[PDB]
């Protein structure tokens, strides 16, 4: 049977798993003719009994749309039966870098990273996509020092009879308060929360709020950002899970203070604080963060080496 | 690409199906037939015309690559619709689509026990076929439809609800009856639709103050010589289609 627009993935020589630990089954691979390096994501078919997974259709729809210097790049889709997503290859993931002790970041380079990240977020939001899986592990960096957002697995379009978006999204550690208070009418501000955690991670080298349960997560968030009062977050009442489960009451904001030691730069701390804001409607957007004096003071954002 | 799924007339004549000895006219019926099967299932499955149209476009492109003598419309159509429904946010269950496709192609027969093997196969067949459609289309499943631009076209001419409805009618029917979706971009087809909807309703729109015609605000490449050339072909096949014009015929 003819097939002019779907090449056999056998045109790529597999090399190594990179990896299943990142929530997906991804190989590195080499174009048998040009050496070009790529990432192959297999579309997993275990427990899929409804044909080609609607999940993979979303992702492919989204990636085919999202064409931008700071978003991972889908090159084509390949077959063999099994189906492979093929990307331009990204040598590093921001998590591997942050945990590696021989790796060291200057303030100007960190500026650059955050800049690309935030710029990439600006693009997808402008294109009405929510990432919904912000975490260091999902931020890739190419050998030439370009950052790419990746893993659009839980990604989803958004728009404007309030909305009823899925609430079980975002890894617990990078999940914002909105989603722990059971919100289902959210948007861009969630991704920016993650951007916050990631940014902080850039100095602390470790995720800054590692909870065991959702109630423990909300617990830690309060011990850092203050308690969830309608004084800080207008109309936080209407959420049923509000009083239903715990929360504290005497917590005062310790964001700048607790991070002071690690971060150092005043402008840096200032930006982190507006990213890790409790009320999404008051949490800084990607445009204003790109314009924050952090990126327009010395040292200036520089390239990566 | 930008022109991967748009063909010339010389290219439509030399279809995969022609290459296996299917006359030019029969290929067209084969298409229309699949379109009708999609519409009939689509309505019973309670999905939108948007979904049905997306499925019809999949079917059209699919047969610019594969031949009818190797893939029968009655096999492709259900798989195509199964796919469209997932893509356009109206997923229907695999067993549900098979069920419906059956009573559509076999009004008389009874559905086999969903435990049999002759059923377990016709489930595997659909799935297999959906895979072949994906590969054939190269996973380009995002379809623009003439309808999108019909609002923008009819908003200009400030036409009544009536001229609007009629324009959508023309849109949908162009997908069933023609291969426009294979030759002209949605915005052009949209113009062809409004144009003919006007001729039919006798509606005439005055030239604007700029001196520009109503359609230049829609596509730079549209010219009266084309609109007349197309609306004629579209009208012709609508006249050949039993009971179709009746639906928009002013009976007063
Ligand atoms: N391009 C890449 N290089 N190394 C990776 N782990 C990598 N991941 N790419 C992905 C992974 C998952 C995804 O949904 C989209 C792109």
């Amino acid at each position: 049977v003819e097939c002019p627009f779907c090449d056999e993935v056998s045109k790529y020589e597999k090399l190594a798993k990179i990896g299943q630990g990142t929530f997906g089954e991804v190989f590195k691979a080499r174009h048998r003719k040009t050496g070009q390096k790529v990432a192959l994501k297999k579309v997993l078919m275990e427990n899929e009994k409804e044909g080609f997974p609607i999940t993979a259709l979303r992702e492919i729809k989204i990636l085919q749309l999202l064409k931008h210097e700071n978003v991972v790049n889908l090159i084509e889709i390949c077959r063999t039966g099994s189906i492979y997503l093929v990307f331009d290859f990204c040598e590093h993931d921001l998590a591997g870098l942050l945990s590696n002790v021989l790796v060291k970041f200057t303030l100007s380079e960190i500026k650059r990273v955050m800049q690309m990240l935030l710029n990439g977020l600006y693009y997808i939001h402008r294109n009405k996509i929510l990432h919904r899986d912000m975490k260091a592990a999902n931020v890739l960096i190419t050998r030439d020092g370009v950052l790419k957002l990746a893993d659009f697995g839980l990604a989803r379009a958004f728009s404007l009879q309030p909305n009823r978006y899925t609430n079980r999204v975002v890894t617990l550690w990078y999940r914002p308060p909105e989603l722990l208070l059971g919100e289902r009418d959210y948007g861009p501000p969630i991704d920016l929360w993650g951007a916050g955690c990631i940014m902080a991670e850039m100095w602390t080298r470790s995720p800054i709020m590692q909870g065991n349960t959702e109630q423990h997560q909300l617990a830690l968030i309060s011990q850092l950002c203050g308690s969830i009062t309608p004084e800080v977050w207008p109309n936080v009442d209407n959420y049923e899970l509000y009083e239903k489960l715990e929360l504290v009451k005497g917590q005062k904001r310790k964001v700048k203070d607790r991070l002071k030691a690690y971060v150092r730069d005043p402008y840096a701390l200032d930006l982190i604080d507006k990213l890790l804001v409790l009320d999404p409607a008051q949490r800084i957007d990607s445009d204003d963060a790109l314009n924050h004096d952090f990126f327009w003071s010395d040292p200036m954002p520089s390239d990566l080496k | 690409n930008n022109k991967r799924w748009y063909f010339t007339r010389e290219q439509l004549e030399n279809s995969p199906s022609r290459r296996f000895g299917v006359d030019p006219d029969k290929e067209l019926s084969y298409r229309q037939q699949a379109a009708n099967l999609l519409q009939d299932m689509g309505q019973r499955l309670n999905v939108s015309q948007l979904t049905i149209n997306t499925a019809i476009v999949y079917m059209h492109r699919f047969y610019m690559i594969q031949s009818f003598t190797r893939f029968p419309g009655n096999s492709v159509a259900p798989a195509a619709l199964f796919l469209a429904a997932k893509v356009e946010g109206q997923p229907k269950k695999l067993e549900h689509v098979i069920k419906v496709a059956h009573t559509c192609l076999h009004p008389q027969e009874s559905l086999p026990d969903t435990r049999s093997e002759a059923y377990l196969q016709q489930v595997q067949d659909l799935v297999i076929l959906e895979s072949i459609i994906l590969q054939t289309l190269g996973f380009e499943l995002t379809i623009d439809h003439p309808h999108t631009h019909v609002v923008k076209c009819t908003q200009l001419v400030r036409a009544s609800k009536d001229l609007a409805q009629t324009s959508y009618f023309m849109a949908t029917n162009s997908l069933h009856l023609t291969t426009f979706s294979l030759q002209y971009t949605p915005p052009v087809v949209a113009c062809v639709c409004i144009h003919l909807a006007c001729k039919w309703s006798n509606w005439e729109i005055p030239v604007s103050t700029d001196g520009k015609h109503w359609w230049e605000y829609v596509d730079a490449t549209v010219t009266l010589e084309l609109l007349d050339e197309l609306t004629h072909e579209l009208l012709q096949i609508l006249e050949k289609t039993p009971n179709r014009l009746k639906r928009i015929w002013n009976w007063r």
